[PDB]
RNA sequence: AGCGGCGAGUACACUGUACUUGCUGCUUCUUAGAGGAACAUUGUGUGUCUAACACAAGGAAGUUUAAGGCAACAACAGGUCUGUGAUGUCCUUAGAUGAACUAGGCUGCACGCGUGCUACACUGAUAUAUAUAACGAGUAAAAUAUGCUUGCAUACUUUUCCUCCGCCGAAAGGCGUAGGUAAUCUUUAUCAAUAUAUAUCGUGAUGGGGAUAGAUUAUUGCAAUUAUUAAUCUUGAACGAGGAAUGCCUAGUAAGCAUGAUUCAUCAGAUUGUGCUGACUACGUCCCUGCCCUUUGUACACA
């Protein structure tokens, strides 16, 4: 079941690991801290 | 010179037993920016050795069900699964794999008495056995079968209990403690 | 509810009805309707309302059932209505 | 009677005079039984 | 902010804003849809941060919704013939209404009325 | 001056022309760049590698592809180039390098040269499938 | 002048036939136009009975049409050729200028 | 990343030599800075495709709808609403009965085409009976094309 | 079917290009008339050096280049006299066992077995589009006018195939026309799906998935009730990869995915073809099953 929240390496996967997070919100806060899948810079 | 998904050309490997080596086949010949080549295995004993590796899971993690006969999905889900084991882990994301496959094989299985497994099926079961890791890893997990893969390379990988063909394979040689 | 569907014009009378009589209607009547109309209200002229209008013979299951005819029982008791009217005859042996 | 253009009935086999089995493919209008041992005359080689 | 119970479950709160509104009947995504779109309701937030502003909109939304712009055919039940044209009546209501019009065919009692009483797909589900 | 060049492998035939120019090459209206996948938009620059951008840059290739799968546009259009650009330096540029030309290609490949003639086939009588047969029961 | 039939053989003579007039007669005749073949095919069950295992049998024709021109005079093209044609063979007659 | 080295000699002559879905985006964010258009009113009520199924869930579905059909407009000078309705062809599943492809919905790419006509980027005629640009239209849109590249260029 | 070439260019390069008009320098290109080429082919090997088999190689073509059909002798008391004016014998015709017409049935159902059709998702649920091929297949009646009083009789084109287009209707579908008896019109410088890259979701019986509904709208046929077919809204069964059992299957094939054709007025969930994606492993075995040969034992010969 879902429990993850929005609420608290920028990679999608790394970071979702680290915080705990749907992966919509996790590439959220990706464009919170940069501003399918994506090449990496 | 090629480039693998544009990032890697794996100009360095494990030496693993060096018996793996043919049967893995990296070379130029067999590199390749994406997997899904039009290679044909159906003439002889090597080429299904010679084709590279990586669509030798492109095309063996395929079978669930009505996901079946999905291949270019297949190319997807291995390339987003080589940019997270990169990013969750420090090495190589081939480099790794050739690791998974190398020590992920059953040394031996009785199967009627007990027999050493050839090479190419040393890297058969091995293949299978991750991809049946995954598809169960996939089913009532939670989590996707992207960061499932990326669980169980390096599960199967750095010898972790977690991954299912470290379990399988250790039942396959139970059996010879109790035949051979 | 009643007496102006009774009174209505077939023009708009099909309207109130759906497509399917809609068609039905508009591509052919056929001359065994006729007949079997201008004898229907033959009978309901002569019987008494005291009683149902007597059933029809040689039974056919396309006699669409149009609310101005409305009492008959059927040579399967299920009496036709304004709510039945759009739905063909039926009434057939599919015994159980 | 009742008779129209339209059906099976419109149309049989020119042989055995029959409605059921007949092919009109390219309005060859005959049965698959007769047809089958007039293929060779006809044309039909049977090849490949 | 999240997890707000109503009329019809809404605990897909942290699901997404339209879906608060389009997973509370009509999982057909288009009468619950065309209520969203007459709600005027972006889908970007998630209905976590929804309002009972909104929710009163959308109650005042589906009152009769024929006086709205939606045509007349999409509407569910169009005809429904009898004295006038009637309307999908969502929910505890809409089992009410298809209730009666459940117990309406029990005058009609023709073959398919007695089919479907004696237990039988009115195409035939073909148990052959 | 102007040569006209054929590929065919698999279900697409491509159609080339080798013309006098500084290097224009077209694909219909299209370039090499937006037939989509960028995966065989390298598997056709391997020769320009193997023999160079410089001597491309000295005549046009014009490109015609039309129908077929993606893979055999591609495979095609290589071979079609290559007799393209060995057909100029028999008859026009120069044919010492045209002899290091072949030995070039060849020696990444002979696939590039000619490709395979690897074709389908008819489905056999039995069921859906040209080799299996319809489930049987007892 | 165009021609039709379905034996490949019939066509080739009859087309041998065609250009040696020509030939002889030096006239402005425009060149030959070689079609590809149409094939004709049905699929028919064996077994006139149900009865057995399900068989059947496919069939083919082959038609061969190719297509000519000549600026020569109509009737005596038309002779030239009713001389030497076959009835399982079908001609059509047309005329060019230039 | 969408770009890769060009050592072959370009003409940049058009807009067929330029990306496609991103040229028809841009044609779209040029499209709602300009609005020249309507959204319409009538779009919002009725899915894009009969087995399509769901609502396209875009706010500018139309709006990329109009822009693919002038880019299928640029390629192909002899077009019809059948053309148009097979290219938007799309699967429709009959629940216990199998798969089967169907075309898109006429009355979409009819009004869309009618609103092109409005426009005058496109016209009708004749001889060459299908939708044909206009010289206007070849030049506004060969301009836009060379915009197009030049601010991904440099 | 083109290739050009120049005839004027619509926009750019600078000392040709996408979109267009028209014919003719020319036919490897789009193609078929024709034959050729593949022959253990050359050498390095196994084999009584015989039959045969191996590697490497050129070559598109080395397992007969693969895949398609023809099936001897003898038999079955296999199926069919419901295919035939193929047919013996027996049997019957005005109260038919001939024909037609009205309605009905094989669609009805505790169940069981097939052939199949649709999910159990994130390897996926969803919206946009580029790059998409082939086998394909296609022409005794409308309506109008008059007379009698919508129906009958008589007169004039050809509607009676696929359809393109431009309109109308969400759609189904409806209207008037271009083409074509057809490498010419659907359509083919291109017809489906698995796509695509980014976008909503991010495995929460979930939004998956659809067994299930009434309400109807248009077509098909004179007739759709037994909801033929079909557009929308409402529906929310089972389903966590599967009882004992059991089927098919080694290369562009299995499978997935569509799709052509037949039966067709209307209807694949049937049958026969075609194409896309080109999977896991076998240069094998006689363990099961079932054949072939030799020897052997038989009291079996209906074996």
């Amino acid at each position: 079941k879902l429990n993850h929240a929005v609420f608290i390496v920028i990679t999608p996967s790394a970071i979702a690991e680290k915080y705990k997070v749907n992966l919509s919100v996790a590439r959220a806060v990706i464009n919170h801290l940069a501003d399918s899948q994506k090449l990496y810079t | 010179d090629i480039k693998l998904f544009k990032k890697w050309s794996y100009e360095e490997i494990n030496i693993a037993d060096l018996s793996l080596v043919d049967c893995i086949a990296v070379s130029q010949k067999a590199c390749v920016y994406t997997p899904h080549t039009a290679g044909r295995y159906q003439k002889k004993r090597f080429r299904k050795a010679l084709c590279p590796i990586v669509e030798r899971l492109v095309n063996s993690m395929m079978m669930h069900g009505r996901n079946n006969g999905k291949k270019l999905k297949a190319i997807r889900i291995v390339a987003y699964a080589f940019e997270i084991i990169h990013l969750m882990t420090g090495e190589n994301p081939l480099q790794v794999f050739v690791n998974a496959v190398q020590k992920g094989g059953p040394r031996e299985d009785s199967t009627r008495q007990a027999v050493d497994v050839s090479p190419l099926r040393r890297v058969n079961q091995a293949i299978y056995l991750i991809c049946t890791g995954a598809r169960n890893a996939a089913f009532r997990n939670i989590k996707s079968i992207s960061e499932c893969l990326a669980e169980e390379i390096i599960n199967c990988a750095n010898e972790s209990s977690s991954s299912y063909a470290i379990k399988k394979k250790d039942e396959i040689e139970r059996v010879a403690k109790a035949n051979r | 509810d009643l007496d102006k569907l009774l009174d209505l014009s077939q023009d708009e009378l099909i309207k109130l009805f759906k497509a399917r009589q809609r068609r039905k209607f508009q591509r052919g009547i056929s001359k065994k309707a006729k007949s079997l109309l201008k004898k229907i209200r033959k009978s309901k002229k002569n019987c008494e309302p005291g009683e149902k209008p007597n059933p029809v013979p040689t039974h056919l299951r396309n006699m669409t059932i149009i609310p101005e005819m409305v009492g008959s029982i059927v040579a399967t008791n299920v009496e036709i209505k304004p709510e039945m009217i759009g739905y063909y005859l039926g009434e057939f042996s599919i015994t159980y | 009677v009742h008779p129209k253009k339209y059906g099976q009935g419109s149309r049989q086999c020119r042989v055995c005079s029959n409605k059921h089995a007949i092919i009109r493919k390219y309005n060859i209008n005959i049965c698959r039984q007769c047809f089958r041992e007039r293929a060779d005359i006809i044309g039909f080689k049977k090849y490949r | 902010q999240h997890i707000l119970r109503i009329l019809n479950t809404n605990v897909d709160g942290k699901e997404k804003v339209i879906i608060a509104l389009t997973a509370i009947k009509g999982i057909g995504k288009r009468m619950a849809t065309v209520i969203c779109k007459q709600a005027n309701v972006d889908p970007t937030k998630r209905a976590g941060e929804l309002t009972t502003e909104e929710i009163d909109n959308i109650v005042h939304i589906m009152s009769t919704p024929t006086q709205f712009k939606i045509p007349d055919w999409f509407l569910n039940r169009r005809k429904d013939l009898k004295e006038g044209k009637n309307i999908h009546v969502i929910a505890n209501q809409l089992d009410s209404y298809l209730r009666e019009d459940l117990e309406r065919m029990k005058k009609i009692r023709l073959h398919r009325g007695l089919r479907h009483h004696w237990g039988l797909r009115v195409r035939g589900q073909h148990t052959k | 001056k102007r040569v006209q060049t054929f590929g065919k492998k698999k279900t697409a035939v491509a159609v080339a022309t080798v013309t006098n120019g500084k290097g224009l090459i077209k694909l219909n209206g299209k370039n090499l760049d937006l037939v989509e996948p960028y995966i065989l938009k390298t598997k056709v620059y391997e020769p320009l590698w193997l023999i160079g951008s410089g001597k491309l840059k000295n005549l046009d290739i014009r490109i015609r592809v039309k129908g077929g799968g993606q893979t055999s546009q591609i495979y095609a259009i290589r071979q079609a180039i290559g007799k393209g650009i060995i057909s100029y330096y028999q008859k026009y540029v120069d044919e010492s390098t045209k002899k290091e030309l072949k030995d070039v290609l060849l020696r990444y490949d002979r696939s590039l040269l000619v490709g395979d003639t690897r074709r389908c086939e008819p489905k056999k009588f039995g069921g859906k499938g040209a080799r299996a047969r319809y489930q049987k029961s007892y | 002048i165009a021609l039709t039939s379905k034996n490949l053989r019939a066509i080739e003579k009859v087309c041998s036939d065609i250009m040696k007039g020509a030939k002889e007669k030096n006239l402005n005749v425009s060149g030959p136009v070689r079609l590809p073949v149409k094939t004709l095919r049905i699929t028919t069950r064996k077994s006139p009975c149900g009865e057995g295992t399900n068989t059947w049998d496919r069939f083919e024709l082959r038609i061969y049409k190719r297509l000519i021109d000549l600026y020569s005079q109509c009737e005596v093209v038309t002779q030239m050729t009713s001389i030497n044609i076959d009835p399982v063979v079908e001609v059509e007659v047309i005329i060019t200028d230039s | 990343r969408l770009l890769e080295p060009v050592p072959f000699v370009k003409t940049n002559n058009c807009i067929k030599d330029v990306d496609a879905d991103l040229f028809i985006r841009s044609y779209a964010t040029h499209l709602k800075l300009h609005n020249k258009i309507t959204y319409p009113k009538w779009c919002t009520f009725v899915k894009t495709g009969k087995g399509r199924k769901l609502a396209p869930l875009n706010e500018d579905w139309y709006f990329i709808r109009a822009s693919s059909i002038l880019r299928r407009l640029y390629l192909h000078p002899d077009i019809g609403v059948g053309f148009l309705r097979r290219q938007f062809s799309s699967k429709q599943r009959r629940g216990v009965a199998p798969n089967h492809t169907s075309l898109a919905s006429g009355k979409i790419l009819r009004s869309i085409l009618q609103q092109l006509e409005n426009l005058g980027y496109v016209e009708q005629n004749p001889k060459k009976k299908g939708r044909r640009l206009t010289t206007k239209g070849e030049n506004a849109i060969n301009n836009f094309a060379r915009y197009i590249n030049k601010k991904v260029y440099n």
